[PDB]
């Protein structure tokens, strides 16, 4: 029951508590986000689905949005609105709005986990140890970052479960699959699987590196062979044994 | 200390549960990125070697018992050995195209 | 004035676009070769295979 407009998404499934850059490529979608700005700086932030279309359908959008909270919103040069957004929670979709913006009615999801020392600790464990684990082999984010996002600093399983799928690089709906559960705990099953994929990705990109190298180091060392003694046979003939 | 002993016992039982989900998994992943690389990079966007592994579906979906499949698979062997412009070669395509 | 080496850098300019397509070329030439690098561990370049 949060009635407030809907900045609609192309590529970013930006999920609860997540430090997120946001490009608005429109003008409807601009004039959303300058509403909501003169209106208790709150957003949604909810994403459109497969082949996307400039002007979002209210019902081409996805079952769960995301509340949002807006840091500020600076204009480039070019024309579009660079949005630098925070969020807060997540929401069902019921009916929205076909009037040139998106209005979200409008939900909240209010559901922690059951079991929580007993067997989502263990889950919650897992999870730590398959993302620590998963910038040894990524290396393309910062270290000191997923050690400060994590237990020992944000004790919120939701916040961070949004922030170990934030942190991957897949497609628009396993993020979304992610965003919808109200469930916590198989939404941290099924981030430990979907990190478990990406590190059989990323340790087999360094097996294809660590594969590469030994026969690249085979190959400069057979082509200085064979490009230096196909060449020593000239110099026994002298002149080639009178032209051969 | 004994309760310490069963709780390290147990976070190494479940550590070892996990590197299990990793290992049995990855030794597939590892044919799957082989066989998509293999159909990526030897025609590099023309895709070569689909043109040699439309034979292999066609070894893997209906070359089926293995003492006829083991020919073709030594033929397969001889298939990247010689250049597929020699004159040669037609008779050894025409062998298994015929064969599949 | 022009034909006493005015082209000359001109062709220097044309002999840098060579030293570009050198550069793919032997990029091609490195891909093609790194894809059976995967090969031989895969295992086309073991004792029972071909």
């Amino acid at each position: 029951r949060l009635e407030l407009p809907v900045l609609p998404l192309r590529n970013t499934v930006v999920l609860p508590h997540t430090t997120t850059g946001v490009d608005v490529g429109r003008l409807k979608s601009k004039r959303a986000v300058e509403e909501a700005l003169s209106a208790d700086r709150l957003l949604f932030l909810v994403t459109q689905k497969d082949p996307e279309v400039d002007d979002p359908a209210p019902e081409d959008l996805y079952a769960v949005g995301t509340l949002a909270v807006v840091k500020q919103a600076m204009r480039l040069p070019d024309g579009t609105l660079q949005v630098m957004v925070e969020a807060r929670s997540r929401a069902r979709l019921l009916s929205y709005v076909a009037a040139p913006y998106l209005r979200a009615v409008g939900e909240a999801i209010p559901e922690p986990p059951l079991k929580d020392p007993e067997l989502a600790r263990v889950l919650v464990n897992e999870v730590q140890e398959a993302f620590e684990r998963y910038l040894q082999n990524h290396k393309t984010l910062r270290l000191d970052r997923y050690q400060q996002e994590a237990v020992k600093s944000t004790r919120d399983p939701a916040i961070l479960a949004d922030l170990v799928a934030h942190h991957a690089t897949w497609t628009l709906e396993e993020k979304q699959t992610i965003l919808e559960t109200p469930e916590v705990e198989e939404r941290l099953k099924r981030v430990l699987a979907l990190l478990l994929r990406d590190l059989e990705r990323f340790e087999l990109d360094k097996k294809i590196a660590a594969r590469v190298k030994e026969q690249m180091d085979q190959n400069q060392r057979e082509y200085y062979l064979r490009e230096q003694m196909k060449a020593i046979q000239k110099e026994l003939g002298g002149g080639e044994d009178f032209l051969t | 200390l004994l309760r310490d002993l069963e709780r390290f016992e147990l976070d190494k039982k479940i550590a070892a549960r996990v590197k299990e989900q990793m290992d049995q998994n990855q030794r597939e992943y590892y044919l799957r990125e082989q066989m998509k690389a293999i159909q990526k990079e030897l025609g590099g966007g023309e895709d070569f070697l689909t043109e040699i592994e439309e034979l292999r579906e066609r070894i893997e979906k209906k070359g089926m018992p293995e003492p006829v499949k083991e020919k073709a698979l030594k033929e397969l062997k001889r298939l990247e050995r010689m250049q597929p412009g020699s004159p040669e070669a037609t008779v050894s395509r025409t062998y298994l195209d015929w064969l599949l």
